[PDB]
Order: structure tokens, then sequence, then C-alpha cells
């Protein structure tokens, strides 16, 4: 409103989500353990986007699978703050250049306040960072991940300044989706299991239509010739064919996905509506008597 | 030491030579800084044979530090008739100068440990050492004591068992008729240098009497807890303005009201919190200045900046902002390869702040006190001016698990690197910092005094002696014994180290420190920074986003215009009006954290960093996406 | 004229420009009409200051190069840089000799005494090396300065040397039994820059109060004579109005050539306490200067990427 | 040897390669050591031509560029491409400052006069625009031309303005004027490159054949010569096989190098009207040459996806 206000033009049929969010990274990050959800797919995007290290309150867990299945190639090692072998562990994280996810930051140790704040000493081209006593040679492939378990924790300025805060709330759409998931695994599983089936199909012939546009600029990009006189730009044409005709596949897929999404939701729509009311009265029910 | 006698001053100065000739206690109630101190040390150079030891009372007080004292001081002694106290000095008289008496914390029952245990060794003469539970008397020990009045917010009502055995003498402020000759013959001292100035030279000190009467009639200890007036900031301003016409020699009328003015807003508007206070306060400077100085150069004497640097001249002259600002970034390019490569950004409040950091930073025992959200860049400008000042920094590092020890230790390496080595320390050590009331105690205690007492003992003891005495081999002074070698070891720690602590501001925080440490609020100056103003923020936007492509030459200006900047230029270009959008952004988040809070949700803090990252993450984004459609 | 009576004067005979960083060293050839400067952008720019134009570069360091030197013959030189390196190159073939290794931090200043069989190295490690300049090994170590050494700079027998530090002290060691023969502590702010006396004004000191006698500029705005063999501060001359960074005695033995970071060379009389010339040098800070032994050239190399050369009158 | 005589010599001192596309317009650095090309495939790259490093590629331009024109600061970078845009960039920043629009067709010139305020830029469009530099605002326009106007060029002083065209016409303006001052129709094909004379050919060319004068080269394998003042060729050199690309003056004012389509970099002397030295640069294609006004390299771009540097002697 004050942008309108202010007559500076944006893109308003543009999602905040998918302005800032691939298509194959999103793909990749419904790989690893996350819901489908708008709110945990931002919250992925300011783990994508991070500029001071975060801090990720979540109160169910799972951001903690989320993290681990995103560096899986990048050996993240799991600490916590009242762990023994905690400063031995971030000093090997230093020295290796590895990931690195600290769990329980209620129990905060000023200690990290150096590597949080970025203070970093450049001995020429090598980069030296004073931890506690110690000068670590810090390789530039090294990130932290502030972990909490409880929602309900207040946090010192000081901490509050350095960190980016990534909250993993329940949302109604989600809690939605997982309920009614659940409630088609029970009932309707043939249902269940093809309505899965199918839309991992939508996901990857998407991925194939995407990689055909793809393939295509990036080779008529390129051609340095006449196209016509050139009989490879024949066989993009066939390209152009076969992926024309799974593109013409995919309608049959949509309307199979149609069909099913429709009898689920008269089955038990207003089931996942219940679900939502007696969980929102669930987490509204402190307000009375703080136990 | 320079005390002209007034009449209160020579009054209380044979009240007190009469309570004190006897070895009788007596106790100096007032307002803070009315020259309770001042008339106690003129009493105690009357008599040679009185030796003084100072001691400043908290909140957290306990008679563990007369202890102390006591063991550094003086000595026990086997005696037929029992075990005595005497001191060192054979023939002297020991006197305990407690500043602090109101001040130790009233129990939940009524009564307070170190005031009864005062009121056992005067009404008895003496006390019971614990060790082996003994009585030791008292040989030759008297006691003295200042207070505020019991009806300040941070000071409780002493026992009637305890007044039965010592008078009270109220001293007050000396008043207007007493300050204007006070610092009339301040004045004629100081304007000898410049023998041109001397006829306005009785006007101007009266024209320091008026404002100080305003600053007595709105700022009281209600509105904020750190408004305390007292002479301690006349003497602050004549020394200010000793120290500005010292090295100059050449000024006219308008430089000499210049230079009252700078320091005065350097006095009345570092304390003050709002914006608000600090425009009343330079428009009563304009008023003052226009009443006691009438046909002088109105543009010429007063503008805008008004800032004093030595950092460009070896002379304390006036400097435009412009030089000085690109002096900082050529500064700022040399400081990034030395000590920490940490990008820092500018504007107007920042060199104001770094001039006053340096004002304060550049006299011995110098102690400042910032008060600033996180992440407003309160010790990265401290870090950048004791670097340029030459002055070594030294950090605590605190971690888990830090006990008393381990700061008594800190403190030990740093006083042993000021005070025996001379290296100029700045010892720089943030809020968070504080865990135990022990590192309260001892902080104030050494931003008092400027010695801990009992924070070397045994084998470290004489460690300390063979390194001042090393030092002061090397310095070329001859010195000896134990408590000499202290004094001068005392004195280098004056000198050479300077403290500065940083907190946030609170309404009950700020109340609290005000009570449980006078050191912090009696002998530092205090600097309050504040939250980043939309100004502030307004030219980190425009001073960023000057890099980037953003300029629309067809940009239609909005007739409802929404403006939280004030003084935005029209017609504003795309720049002006996104820049001005960015700060909305901040006010109104700003404004969401309260409205989150009034509903019942627990609310964050929101910081400068924050605005920094926003701003930060513009760029990385607007690259990004104008490289992916190209 | 005479060699005694060599001035500096405003304006500048040549402004050289090309460099893509602040110039940080600028010093001349012994023997032939060159002049060499290095800079921050990781090369060396070999000039003729007769002429006034470009000659020759040189491109083998990574980081920002420090300090260069010379020795007696000039076919020799010895660069730093802050990739923990020491290039040791030739002058008449221009190719790079030698890559010492070893120091742990930024090598900040090196020197050849003019035996020219070895080679004097300054650090932020707070160590001095003494390197072989026939193996390429650090042979000495001279340890005990407390923090950043600035530069360091030999005397003219190659007994004494002299490091100005981030300690605020001047340490003048002895090169043969590795011992600082003075401590010098009476500077408040860093000491950034030093020099050595020559023969020539041996006795013109004396008029101002044997030997040996040492010049030091530091950042307190201030530019100190000491005696080693005294120890005491022989004499203070302040007027710069900023960080002093290039102090050297003039070649007549009489005047004192330093340059600061408030953007002006000074020519100052030590007799009469007081700087007799000052000149309008560049826009930014000049960071060093040199003075040529027998003809009437000032080379002063600054921040803002240009090297003025003033034709002494 | 002084830079007065400096001929370029075989084989070339460089040849740089790693462009993707046809190299446009080349052009040296007026202070630095390094030099700048453009190629077609909207990839301005900086090469460093004294050790034949490349340094950078800005990437802004979302068609190919024509002509890329620096300031005599090297602060700013005026480029000039077929996607309707002209692009600003900070050369020291190395990133873009704004964009210009306003043209309706491929940009095929642009330039900035030596009063360092605004921009030329020469269009297929038929006409000239000015573009203001610091406010980012198309301020004037000349108009006049019936063809595609190639490439322009403002005289030294900042007050001409001269523009070749597709017309077969050479036409100088006055900057604000707005009048064609001379139409200049001699040549019998499309004039494709002019260069502005300097003021030591401005005797020499007087001599040859006060001032102030200007070339031109074009596709009828013909480089002539006029006098701004009167209107006439006065002088033409015949000797290409093809169509001369880019003509050029020498910096002392003598020769005069030229490039042109037959694979030959010719040398010519008005005192001789012949050429002396024809130099086979490439395989293919030569657009544009450059002269460096003190080093002694002359840069050579050309269609062949080379950059040729070769030492002046
Ligand atoms: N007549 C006077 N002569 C000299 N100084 C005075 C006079 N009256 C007040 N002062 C100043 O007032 C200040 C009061 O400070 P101080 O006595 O230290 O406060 P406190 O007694 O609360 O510690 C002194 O620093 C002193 O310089
Ligand atoms: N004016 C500024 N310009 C640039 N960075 C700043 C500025 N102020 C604060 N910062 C950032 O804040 C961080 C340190 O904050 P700090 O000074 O510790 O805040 P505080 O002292 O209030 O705790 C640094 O990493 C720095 O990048």
């Amino acid at each position: 409103h004050h942008l309108q206000q202010a007559n500076i033009q944006f893109r308003t049929d543009i999602a905040r989500t998918e302005y800032l969010s691939n298509a194959d990274e999103r793909l990749r990050w419904q790989a690893s353990s996350l819901p489908a959800d708008d709110l945990c797919t931002e919250n992925a995007i300011m783990l994508k986007r991070f500029n001071r290290y975060p801090l990720i309150i979540d109160p169910s867990g799972q951001a903690t699978e989320f993290i681990m299945n995103e560096y899986k190639d990048r050996k993240i090692t799991r600490t916590s703050f009242l762990d023994d072998a905690f400063r031995k562990n971030l000093e090997s994280a230093l020295r290796f250049g590895n990931p690195l996810l600290v769990q329980d930051v209620e129990s905060y140790d000023p200690v990290l306040n150096p590597v949080l704040n970025r203070e970093v000493r450049r001995t020429g081209g090598r980069v030296l960072i004073t931890l506690g006593d110690q000068d670590i040679d810090l390789s530039p492939s090294f990130v932290i991940f502030l972990s909490t378990r409880d929602p309900t924790v207040e946090f010192p300025p000081d901490l509050c300044s350095r960190v980016t805060f990534v909250n993993f709330t329940v949302t109604r759409s989600s809690l939605q989706s997982q309920c009614l998931n659940e409630v088609l695994k029970a009932e309707r599983p043939d249902v269940d299991e093809k309505r899965s089936d199918l839309l991992k199909l939508q996901g990857e012939f998407q991925l194939r239509l995407r990689q055909l546009e793809k393939s295509l600029l990036q080779a008529l990009n390129e051609v340095k010739g006449r196209i016509l006189d050139d009989d490879t730009i024949i066989t993009t044409l066939e390209n152009l064919k076969r992926e024309a005709a799974e593109v013409t596949r995919k309608v049959e897929e949509t309307d199979i996905v149609m069909q099913e999404v429709e009898t689920v939701s008269q089955q038990y729509l207003p089931l996942s509506t219940a679900c939502s009311s007696i969980y929102f009265t669930m987490e509204s029910l402190k307000q009375i008597h703080f136990l | 030491d320079v005390v002209v006698p007034t009449l209160d001053t020579v009054r209380h100065e044979a009240l007190l030579y009469t309570w004190l000739a006897e070895h009788k206690p007596l106790v100096l109630c007032g307002p803070p800084g009315s020259g309770k101190t001042m008339t106690l040390f003129s009493a105690l150079r009357a008599l040679p044979d009185m030796e003084v030891v100072g001691l400043n009372f908290s909140s957290a007080t306990t008679p563990e530090l007369l202890l102390k004292t006591f063991d550094h001081y003086c000595e026990y002694r086997r005696t037929p008739n029992g075990v005595v106290l005497a001191p060192v000095q054979l023939g002297k008289w020991l006197v305990l100068f407690c500043d602090e008496i109101n001040l130790p914390d009233m129990d939940k029952y009524g009564t307070q440990r170190v005031i009864s245990f005062i009121r056992q060794m005067v009404e008895h003469g003496g006390f019971y050492r614990t060790s082996d539970q003994t009585w030791v008397k008292l040989e030759r020990i008297q006691f003295v004591g200042a207070c505020n009045p019991p009806t300040d917010p941070g000071r409780k009502p002493l026992s009637h068992r305890f007044l039965r055995h010592v008078p009270v003498v109220y001293v007050d402020y000396p008043g207007p008729a007493s300050l204007t000759q006070i610092y009339g013959t301040f004045n004629r001292a100081m304007l000898r240098l410049i023998p041109s100035l001397r006829t306005y030279a009785e006007p101007l000190t009266a024209a320091m009497v008026e404002f100080y009467t305003m600053s007595q009639e709105r700022f009281t200890q209600d509105t904020q807890p750190h408004y305390i007036y007292s002479p301690r900031e006349m003497t602050r301003w004549v020394r200010g303005i000793f120290e500005a016409l010292r090295p100059l020699e050449t000024l006219p009328v308008e430089g000499l009201i210049r230079i009252w003015a700078h320091e005065a807003l350097r006095l009345f508007q570092d304390r003050l919190v709002e914006d608000e206070e600090r425009r009343w306060t330079d428009e009563n400077i304009d008023t003052v200045a226009l009443k006691h100085f009438p046909n002088i150069d109105r543009e010429k004497a007063m503008s805008r900046p008004i800032l004093y640097s030595n950092w460009l001249s070896k002379d304390y002259i006036p400097v435009d902002q412009e030089e000085l600002r690109d002096y900082v970034k050529a500064r700022l390019k040399v400081f990034y390869e030395e000590e920490l490569d940490v990008p820092l950004v500018l504007f107007n409040e920042v060199l104001d702040h770094v001039l006053r950091i340096d004002r304060i930073f550049r006299q011995p025992q110098g102690h400042l006190l910032l008060i600033g959200v996180s992440g407003a860049g309160k010790t990265t400008l401290s870090r950048f001016v004791a670097w340029m000042n030459g002055l070594s920094v030294y950090q605590i590092k605190v971690h888990r698990k830090y006990t008393g020890e381990d700061f008594d230790e800190d403190l030990r390496t740093v006083l042993r690197r000021s005070g025996c080595k001379n290296e100029k320390i700045a010892f720089i050590m943030d809020e968070s910092n504080v865990l135990d009331s022990g590192f309260l105690e001892r902080m104030n205690t050494l931003l008092a005094n400027g010695e801990v007492p009992g924070l070397f003992e045994g084998d470290e003891y004489a460690t300390l002696m063979t390194q001042c005495k090393e030092g002061a081999q090397k310095e070329g002074l001859m010195l000896d014994s134990h408590e000499e070698l202290y004094k001068w070891f005392t004195s280098q720690v004056i000198r050479n180290l300077h403290v500065v602590f940083t907190m946030n501001p609170s309404s009950e925080g700020l109340k609290d420190r005000a009570a449980t440490s006078p050191a912090l609020f009696n002998r530092c100056v205090l600097n309050w920074f504040g939250d980043w103003s939309t100004e502030a923020l307004y030219q980190v936007g425009k001073e960023f986003t000057s890099k980037m492509d953003l300029e629309k030459p067809n940009y239609i200006v909005p007739d409802y215009m929404p403006v939280v900047y004030d003084k935005l230029p029209q017609p504003p270009s795309h720049r002006e009006a996104i820049v001005n959008s960015c700060v909305f952004v901040h006010q109104t988040l700003h404004q969401a954290n309260a409205r989150l809070a009034k509903r019942g949700g627990r609310t964050m803090a929101i910081t400068p960093r924050h605005y920094l990252d926003f701003i930060n993450h513009y760029a990385n984004l607007f690259h990004e996406k104008r490289s992916e459609l190209e | 004229r005479d060699p005694k009576e060599w001035i500096p004067r405003p304006p500048e005979k040549y402004a050289l420009s090309g460099h893509r960083s602040p110039v940080t060293r600028v010093i001349f050839h012994p023997v032939f009409s060159v002049m060499v400067s290095a800079s921050e952008d990781a090369t060396i720019k070999v000039w003729d200051y007769e002429t006034g134009d470009f000659e020759r570069t040189l491109k083998g360091h990574t980081d920002s190069v420090q300090d260069i030197s010379f020795d007696h013959s000039g076919k020799l030189l010895a660069s730093c840089s802050a990739d923990m390196t020491i290039k040791l190159w030739d002058f008449q073939g221009f190719e790079c000799i030698r890559t010492m290794h070893g120091h742990d931090h930024n090598v900040s200043s090196v020197a050849i005494m003019p035996n020219g069989d070895h080679i004097v190295s300054a650090s932020r490690d707070k160590t001095i090396k003494m390197w072989e300049v026939q193996t390429g090994y650090c042979v000495k170590t001279f340890t005990g300065h407390r923090e950043w050494v600035r530069m360091v700079r030999p005397n003219q027998d190659g007994t004494l040397i002299a490091s100005c530090s981030n300690d605020q002290t001047v340490r003048v060691w002895v090169v043969a039994t590795k011992e600082c023969k003075a401590e010098l502590r009476e500077h408040e702010h860093v000491v950034e820059c030093i020099s050595w006396a020559p023969e020539s004004s041996y006795s013109s000191i004396s008029e101002a109060t044997p030997g040996p006698f040492l010049l030091s500029g530091s950042r307190d705005k201030t530019i100190k004579m000491w005696d080693v063999s005294t120890g005491m501060c022989l004499m203070t001359l302040v007027g710069h109005d900023n960080w002093v960074r290039g102090v050297l005695f003039h070649s007549g033995g009489k005047f004192i050539l330093s340059c600061a970071d408030d953007k002006t060379l000074r020519v100052w009389d030590y007799k009469n306490k007081r700087c007799m010339k000052t000149l309008n040098a560049h826009e930014h800070f000049v960071t060093s200067l040199d003075f040529h032994k027998t003809a009437p050239y000032v080379v002063t190399g600054s921040v803002d990427q240009t090297v003025k050369v003033w034709e002494c009158r």
C-alpha cells in the first residue's frame, strides 16, 4: 500500500514465494522432506538466501530434517550448546570448511559472538578469525544454524541483532493437507498412493518441459549458421515433437489428478476443516490457565 | 584541589574541623556534586596528621570490603589487653571516607549489614574477627561519610541507633549568586593568555549561570534517572573551554561564543534521550548567547554542525563536516587493513558520535558510558577511535562458566598491562559481560578509585611490586617500599586506563543501575546514542543505493505523498521515493512490534543490523534479477 | 648550485600517473637515472625521473607491495607484500630471482645493508628476519618487539639497525650481537618512519644539541632526533598537522625533508626549531618521499595514485 | 627513441583470445596500462595489454555493442549497443551507473566530448542525440542526416562534433548551434570512420597541402582529408584493396595508421601520399585499431575473435 501510494510500480500478479525460488530448487526442497505449504517454502528461501546466520524456531522438528536432507552431500556435523565437545566441534568445522548445525540456542554461549558478527582478520589472502583464544583459518564454505525447539523463548537483544529469525509455525493449509493425506492413507489407500505417484509424475513432466525449454533455447542460441541448411536442427525439431507429445500426454494425468482430488475433496474436506479448528483451539487454549 | 572559598564553604570548613579534630564521625549529606567531598578534602588538608582512604559503596556492599581495606591499610597487632588494629603509618590517623552511606540495601527485616557493622565499631570501638572469633579493638581509625538525602529514589534512610553516634551536616548547591564569582575567578584566571576578551569574561560566567537554572528547571529526576546536574558540569565546562583556547592564541568574540556553545552541547545534550529536549537545549543556547552577547555575528559564531576536531590539525579548531567526513573515509581505508575488516557506513551523527568519543578519550581518567540498542555500532566506533588514538583494545572474551576468579585474572592482566608497562589500554566490555554482582562491584571500585582492594594477594602482590619497580626504573623514578609504589601504580592506572561501558536503554534497568552503581553515573560521561532515527536511515539508504541503477526520468510525483523522513526534497527522484519507502518499512515494523506486543504476543528486538540486512539484500536481489533478465 | 643548498620549490617538474592503487614507496636508482615505485596493486612501476615517462613494469607479487629496497650497487632489489612473501628481483634483466618464505603475517618492509650479502625484513608477526641473499634462507631472527613492526632500516656500515613499531617504541639493535642496543620510548603514538644520520650531518646535530644519530617520525605529529649512545630525545620538531609517513635527512646534512597525512611536504631547519618551507604535494596522504643523492630531485608517492617529481632549487 | 616516429612491427606482442564473436572496437586507457575491447557477444572485455592477461568482463548490454568510449579521467565508460540502450560504466567500480533509452534503432556510436558533462550518440535512425551524464536525460538532437550515421567523434576542444554517414557525407556541426557547418560530399562510397586531427598535425597537414582538420575513410578504398574551415578535400590516400574500416592519426601528428577489409594495416604519410608499410594483421576482416599516446603499442580488433597487440618501434 505504501508502494502504491508512492507511485512505485511492482509486479502485482507475482507470488512472493515464486519470485525468489526456482522450480528445480523447489523440487529439491520438496525432495528434502519439506512440506509443500507457502510458509515452509518461504522459510526454505530464508535459509537459502541468508546474510546473517539464522536462528530457526521449530516446535515440530521438521526443519532439522529439512536442513539435514538439504546439506547431505556437504557433511553437516550435528552438535548442541550444552554438549561438552562443542568448542572442538566448532573449531573442526571452521578448519575443515564443513557446514554445522547447532541445537539448543536457548543456552547460548557468548563465545560464538565473533563468528556470528563476522569480525574477520585478513592476513593478506589468508583469512583468520580469533575464536576464543585461537586464531583459526576460516574457510569460506562454513554456515551455522541455531536451532530452537520451544516456541515460547525470549531472547536478549545482543543475540537478536546478529541472527535472522526463521519460525516454522503451523499453518491451517499445511495442517489440512497433512490431515487429508493421513485420512486418505487410512480410508482410501489405493487412491492415496496413485495420487502421490501422479503428483510425482506431474512434477517430473514439468521438469522435462522446463528441460525442453532450456535445451532448445541454448541450442538455438548457438546455431552459428543457417537452421534450414543444418540437419541437426531437424533433430531439434524431432526433440520438439517428442516433448510436445509428452506435454500432450500430461493433460490425461491432469484429468485423473482432477478427478481424484475432487473425489477426496467432497469426501473429506469438512473433516480437515474440523482438524484445523480443533488444533487451533489446542494452540489458543494456553491463554486460559497457563499450564 | 583548587577551591575558592565562599560563605558556606568556610562555615562547613569550620564545622568539619570541629567534628574531625576529636576523631568523631561525621556524615556530609546533601545533593550529589554539591562539594561534600570538596569540603571534606579541604578539612583533611588542614591537619597533616590525617590520612584518607577512599571507599565507594554500592547497593551490594558488604563489610568484607572494609575488611580488605583494613588488610591493606592496617595491621593486626597482639597486645596484653586484646588484639588491636593499627595503621601501618605509625603516628598517623587513618580516616575511611565511604562515599555512598545511604546506598547499601535494606533487607526484608529492616536492617543493613554494613551500617550495623559501622555502628558496632563506633559504639563499642571494635569488631569481631571471624577467623577465630576475636574482639579486635581499633587503635587509630575514624570514619567519615557522604550520602544523598533519603528522599532520593535510589537512597534508603539510616537507623536511629547509627545516627545516635554520628552528626550530619547538610550541604546544598551553592546557588547562582555564589557560582557567579566561583567561576568568575576561574574565568579571570583563564582569560589571561588572551588579553582582549576579558571585557566579555564576566557576563560569560553569568551566561553559564542561567542555562544551568533551566537545567535545574525542566530536567528533573522524575523524567530520566540520569538527569542530575551538579557544579562538576561547570568545572567540566571551564576545563573544556580552557583546553580549547590553551594552544590557539588568536580568537575573536564569535569564536569564544562558538567554543562556549560547543562545550554546552557536549555537556548538556549528550545525556538527553529524545530530540525534543535536544531542540530545547539548542534553543536555550541560542537565546542565552543572544541575550548575553548582542551585536555579534550570529552566522559566524553559530552554525549547524559546530564540530571541533584535532585530527586534521594539531590545534583544537572548528572544522566543517565534509573535510572531516573525507578524512574519516581515508582513515577507515587505513583501519580496515590493521585491526578489523568490518565495513562501516557514515552519516552526520556518526561523525558527531566519534568526535564525542575522541573528546572524552583524550583526557586522562576518561570513562565512557554508551546508551544504545544492540547493533547500533557502539563498540565498532570505540574500536576505531581507540585505534586512531593509539590505544590497545581489550575485550574480556566471555565464555560459559565465567566466575569471579577469571574476571579477577583478566583485570589483573589489564592493570599490569596499563599501569606497569605504561601502555594505553581501552578496556571494552558489554552489559552481557556482566554476570555476577562482584563484576559490577569491582568495576565500580575501579571506575571510582582507580584501585581494587584485595585484587593482588600473596605471590602476585610481590610480583606486582617487582614489576612496578622495574617499570619505575625503566621510566626513571627511583621508587621503594610498597605504599608509594602502589601510589605510583594507581596514578599510572588513572592516567592510562580508559573504560567504556555500553548498555541498552531500559525503563527499569537504567533505574536499577543508577542505584546499584554510582560510579557509572558519577565518574563516567554518558552518551545517549539511542536508536537510529529516520534521518540516519535515509542517509544510509541513499548512500548505499547510489551505486546501482534506479532512476526513472519519467517519474510521476504522487499527490498522496506518504512522508516519514522530514526534509524530503521536492521534486524527489525515484531513489528518494524508494529510500523514503525503505524508511517507512523500518518504521512500520517498529509500529508492528508494538501492535504484536499489545495483542499479547512476545516481541523480538528490532535493530539497525536488521536494516543493514534489509538494504544489503536490496542490492543482492537487484543485481541478480537484472543479470537474470539480461 | 652546490649540493648544500638544494631546496624543493613549487610547482612540480613532473606528475606521473598510472597506478591502480595507492603508491606506498618510491626510491631512486643510485647509478643510472632510474626511479622506481611500488603500490598496493601488486606491481612495481619503473620510471625515468629525468625525462618523466614510463619505462617498465614488474608483476610478480599477488598482494599489496608494501616496501621495496635497493643495495649499494643498484643491480639488486627486494620487495615485500601481504602474501607472506619476499620477492628478490634483479635490475639488469628485470626478473624475479628468488621468493623467500617464512613470515607469519604481512612483511611490511625490507632493506639491504651496503655490504650487500644479506637482507633484513620487518613484518607483522613481531619478528625481524635476517636472510641470506645467496641462499634465500632466514639466517638470523631479531625478536623482542611487542607489536607490529612498521619499518626497519640499517645504519651506514651494517652494524646497527633500527625498527619503529606499533608498540610506540623505537628499538635500535646491533647486527652482530642480536641485542636491542637502545629502546627509545617517548613517543605516544605509533612510530611510522625512521631515518639515519649521514656523515656530514654528524657535526650539525652536535651544533643543534660522536653519535650515532637517528631520526624518527611517528603518528603523534612530531619528528624526533635520537642519539643511540645517550638514549634521550635530542630534539622534537612539531608543525606537521597529521600522521607523519616519511622522514628523511637532507644530503646537505642541514634540512629535514618530511611528509605527513596533511597533504604537505615540509622542509625543516632543526637549528631554528621550525619548518622553513611547506609545499602542497598531493590531494591525499603523502605516503613516501625520497631525495636524490646527487641530482636536484625529490619524489613523492601518495594515496591518490600520482607520483610527483620536484626539481630542487 | 621518442614517441614521434613509432610504427608497429610484426609479429604481434600479444594475441588475446576468448571472445565468442567479432571484435568491433578497441581503445586504450588514457592513464592506466589496461585496454578495453568490445565484441558482438554483448561482452565488454577488459584486458591488460602489458602482460597479455585477461582481467574482467562487463555484461550489461543485452545486444551487440558497437563503440566504447572512455573519458580523460578514466573513471566513466560509455558503451553503445543495438538494444536501444546506452550504458554508463563506473570503471573504478566495474558496474553500470545508468542506462539510456530514446534511440529507435542500432546505436552505432558513442563518445564523450572533453568537457566531461555529456555524451554523443550516432545511430541508425538518421539522427544524433545528446545525453546528460549525471542526471540521465536526453537533451539535444542533431537532425539532417539521411542515411545510417556510422560513427561520430567530437573535436579536442569540445566545440565541434563531426559525423560520417552512409549517404557519402561528412557532416561537421557545432555542439549547441545545431547547424551543419560542413557537409562534405566528395567520397564515392559510405564513409565508415573519421579521426579528428591533433594539434601537432595542424602544422603538418598545413605544409602537406590554422586548422581545424579532419580525416575520413570510406568503402571506396580511399581515405580523404578535409579542412573544416574551408570545406573541401585537400588530400586522398588510395592503395587499400577493400573497405577502410578504421583510420587513425599518429599521436605525434605525422603518420596515419589505417586498417582496411583486405587484411591490411597500412601506415600513410601525407608528405609522400603513399603507403610505406602494410601489415598482414589477422586472418579476416579488421574492424578497429588504436594507438597509445605515450606507450609504443598498437591494439587491433578484428572479426576473427582475436585482438592483437603490436609493439611500436
Ligand atoms: N567554591 C568552589 N571552588 C572550587 N570548586 C568548586 C566550588 N564549588 C563547587 N566546586 C566544584 O564542584 C564539584 C563538586 O564535586 P565533588 O565534590 O567531587 O562531588 P561529590 O562531593 O558528590 O563527590 C567539585 O569538582 C568542585 O570542583
Ligand atoms: N554504521 C554502521 N555501518 C556499518 N556497519 C555497522 C554500523 N553499525 C553497526 N554495524 C554492524 O554491527 C556489527 C557490530 O555491532 P555492535 O557494534 O557490536 O553493536 P553493539 O555495540 O550495540 O552491540 C558489525 O558487524 C557491523 O557490521
